[PDB]
């Protein structure tokens, strides 16, 4: 007579339906990566399509009675992350011009292409087209052709196509009762009903700001040496007092400052050290990289990885006969199957991707005893954060001298550290600032507190304040440039590669602390260390069945993001940085575009 | 007596076939009391029950009311009644059915390979014994005073 009974009996056939339904999608879509053939690819078609159409029945079927009245939460969050419909309950004429929306958005985007200064023979199209010669060159006036070209091509296309997505996208939002589809983005940090431990989607968003306001300084502390040290680069175009012009960073809209490094790089004859060459001369081979990757986890005691896994994964490529995809990914393809494609070298980076996907293998073995709608993270963003650190323990030198892979008298001081650090901050530190203001800037204007006509205006009102960035070539309402970058056109949120970032470093602030470690935490690891891997497991093993609140604080004993490790990870660098910009100011002003130069 | 009861289960279920265990497979399946009088076998057969495009042969029963007396078979499968209504065979909603399908393919993991098992339960009666062990010896020598 009760309710939970019922919605017991359906999980439980639901559940038993669902996770056979999923395999074989997920087979049909690894034998397609693994080769390529259109018969592969209308099988993997049918097999998404059926999977479809029975999460479109079972949905439907699922909201003939609420959720007000299960008392088991384990039940409730399942039925609560089913029984959304979305376009279903709209109507049939606005699912087909969203669906074309989407369609036209992606193709403009990814097959589109610029052409040169009078040939049609040579064109370039994104990748890897157009993305080296603002990749590796010197000459500014190409470097600001190309980032004209691209953005003055495909933004002005995609700005009518992008009206038409929002005015859409906010309807469908406020027929789910999300008003701002923003706040539909936000409610999958919602976590409401467990007291100690609930939140808000409102609750989310100042506190992104309040998680920002102490990364500010070290990153003008960064970035006036980035900017002096463009003094000697391209010894015009720098006002000692102001921002950057956004065709220099040596890539393409601002995202990852690595290209700098050889510009930037400290200290001359004292080189950070690769050890590709090490393994290139004393006989490895693909093989020897996996199995030392899982002798890694050994060493922190946990699971070894199945004979099932290394039966039929791929870790080398076919040669020439075939045709493979080798973008590395960890594939979870349910049932306990799990593979790794890759097309591996013999190369320390592959040595620290192969850490880093297995991070991801480790953490899908972990939580295979949930239901099937409770199997990933406990939010977006922890799965790459788990699988990130195991890169930055493998990259220790001491753990390269226990492997074998370092000569066991070899020295280390403070240039190696700092230069290792500078290559690491323009990884993390360049991506935080960036990743907020284009979080913001869609937030805003999903908000609709921004309309159409001072939207190109906005974004660089925001441009040269918060990031610290100008652009050179001035931008009327004829543009849309935040619809230059990738996650913009194809409708990915971009919140989680900001958070990610704060997540990681809590979790080498717990765990390697617990290991007893001496010295800073740039020098740590869990090697030879069971009581890291138990404090681990026991959050990996968890799934998403519980608030990812109660999940951090099983880890760390905290609710929230601290940037203040952040700190900690990155003193060496900031203690000599301060001693670096003592002959430059900090900061930055606001006016000079160079068009008012 | 000796009784010998036969069946294919995945692997992680092989647990649940002992003196007490309950969940799905006790329950709804097979009934083993917790005192039985034998012992029970079981050994992984993935290489030999599985083909690659599935096999859809081996059943188990999803759904019951109550669980069962120990040592009880049921095969009717009539559909299930889980709401307040009735059903009269008609279906769609609060009326399931209790027979499900397994899957094996030989790709899987350990954990849902299937796995054979079988359960020798065997006790006397005061009727003379049909089942005895072993004897043995060694050689016959004579002409020797011997036991
Ligand atoms: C890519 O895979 C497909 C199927 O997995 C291969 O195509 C056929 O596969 C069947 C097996 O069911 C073989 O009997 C046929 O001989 C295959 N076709 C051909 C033309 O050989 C296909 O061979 C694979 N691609 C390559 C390059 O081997
Ligand atoms: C998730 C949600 O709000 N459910 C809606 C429901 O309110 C509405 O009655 C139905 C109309 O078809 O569409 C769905
Ligand atoms: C599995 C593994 O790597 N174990 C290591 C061992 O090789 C090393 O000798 C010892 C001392 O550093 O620490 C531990
Ligand atoms: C301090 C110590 O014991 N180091 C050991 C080393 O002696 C041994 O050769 C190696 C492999 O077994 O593991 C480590
Ligand atoms: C309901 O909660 C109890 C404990 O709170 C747990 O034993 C049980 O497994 C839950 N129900 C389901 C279907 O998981
Ligand atoms: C895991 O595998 C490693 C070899 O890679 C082996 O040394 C270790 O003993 C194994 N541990 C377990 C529990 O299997
Ligand atoms: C590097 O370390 C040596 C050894 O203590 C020290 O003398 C030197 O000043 C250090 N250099 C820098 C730049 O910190």
């Amino acid at each position: 007579s009760t309710i939970e009974e019922q919605a017991k009996t359906f999980l439980d056939k639901f559940n038993h339906e669902a996770e056979d339904l999923f395999y074989q999608s997920s087979l049909a879509s690894w034998n397609y990566n693994t080769n390529i053939t259109e018969e592969n690819v209308q099988n993997m078609n049918n097999a998404g399509d059926k999977w479809s159409a029975f999460l479109k029945e079972q949905s439907t079927l699922a909201q003939m009675y609420p959720l007000q009245e299960i008392q088991n939460l384990t039940v409730k969050l399942q039925l609560q992350a089913l029984q959304q419909n979305g376009s279903s309950v709209l109507s049939e004429d606005k699912s087909k011009r969203l669906n074309t929306i989407l369609n036209t958005m992606s193709t403009i985007y990814s097959t589109g292409k610029v052409c040169n200064p009078d040939n049609p023979q040579e064109c370039l199209l994104l990748e890897p087209g157009l993305n080296e010669i603002m990749a590796n060159s010197l000459d500014y006036n190409e470097r600001l052709w190309a980032w004209e070209s691209w953005r003055s091509e495909v933004g002005k296309q995609l700005r009518p196509l992008y009206e038409e997505y929002v005015v859409l996208k906010n309807e469908m939002a406020r027929a789910n009762h999300y008003e701002d589809y923003g706040d539909y983005w936000r409610g999958d940090y919602e976590v409401n009903g467990v007291d100690g431990y609930d939140y808000s989607r409102g609750q989310l968003i100042e506190d992104v700001e309040h998680t920002f306001e102490e990364i500010k300084p070290l990153y003008e502390h960064l970035h006036a040496y980035v900017r002096a040290k463009l003094m000697n680069a391209y010894p015009s175009y720098i006002s000692p007092i102001g921002c950057l012009p956004a065709h220099l960073l040596g890539d393409m809209w601002g995202r990852f400052w690595t290209n700098l490094y050889s510009l930037t790089v400290p200290f001359g004859q004292k080189p950070n050290i690769d050890v590709t060459d090490a393994m290139v001369d004393q006989a490895w081979d693909a093989q020897r990289i996996f199995k030392e990757a899982e002798k890694f986890f050994v060493s922190v005691g946990l699971p070894n990885m199945t004979q099932g896994f290394w039966e039929n994964s791929m870790l080398t490529d076919p040669g020439n006969v075939q045709k493979a995809v080798c973008h590395p990914t960890a594939w979870d393809l349910g049932k306990g199957d799990f593979r790794i494609l890759m097309c591996t070298k013999v190369t320390m980076d592959d040595f620290l991707t192969a850490h880093h996907e297995m991070g991801h293998i480790q953490y899908d073995m972990a939580y295979a005893a949930q239901p099937f709608l409770l199997r990933n993270g406990a939010n977006e963003g922890f799965h790459e954060a788990v699988g990130e650190i195991m890169s930055l323990s493998a990259a220790t030198p001491k753990h390269l001298k226990s492997i074998g892979l370092l000569s066991p008298d070899f020295q280390e001081d403070n240039e190696t550290e700092i230069n290792f650090l500078l290559k690491q901050a323009l990884t993390i530190v360049g991506t935080l600032p960036f990743t907020y203001m284009l979080e913001k800037w869609r937030w805003m204007v999903f908000k609709g507190e921004i309309p159409k006509d001072q939207w190109m205006k906005k974004w660089w009102e925001m441009k040269r304040e918060i990031v610290g960035v100008v652009e050179p070539v001035p931008h009327d309402e004829t543009y849309c440039d935040p619809a230059s970058l990738f996650h913009v056109s194809n409708d990915y949120s971009f919140i989680r590669y900001y958070t990610r970032t704060l997540y990681q470093f809590q979790f080498q602030e717990a765990l390697c602390q617990a290991a007893k470690h001496e010295g800073p935490l740039h020098k740590c690891d869990i090697s030879n260390s069971t009581e890291a891997g138990q404090k681990l497991f026991n959050m990996l093993r968890l799934g998403k069945s519980e608030p990812w609140t109660l999940a951090l604080e099983n880890v760390v004993g905290a609710k929230n993001m601290n940037v203040r490790p952040l700190l900690n990870y990155f003193e060496p660098l900031f203690t000599w940085l301060k001693d670096q910009n003592k002959n430059s100011f900090v900061g930055w002003s606001t006016d000079w575009s160079p068009y008012a130069d | 007596n000796v009784y010998a009861d036969s069946f294919v289960i995945r692997g992680d279920e092989v647990r649940q076939i002992a003196p007490g265990q309950t969940g799905n497979i006790a329950d709804y399946n097979y009934k083993l009391p917790d005192d039985f009088t034998g012992c029970v076998i079981a050994w992984n057969s993935n290489k030999l029950d599985s083909k690659v495009s599935g096999n859809y042969n081996y059943l188990y029963r999803l759904f019951r009311k109550s669980n069962l007396k120990p040592f009880e078979r049921d095969i009717s499968t009539e559909i299930y009644q889980a709401g307040n209504k009735p059903c009269n065979g008609v279906a769609g909603f609060n009326c399931y059915f209790p027979l499900r399908s397994y899957s094996f393919r030989p790709t899987y993991g350990v954990g849902h390979q299937p796995y054979r098992v079988v359960v020798l339960s065997f006790e006397l009666l005061h009727a003379p014994a049909t089942v005895c062990g072993p004897k043995k010896s060694t050689n016959l020598v004579k002409n020797k005073c011997v036991n």
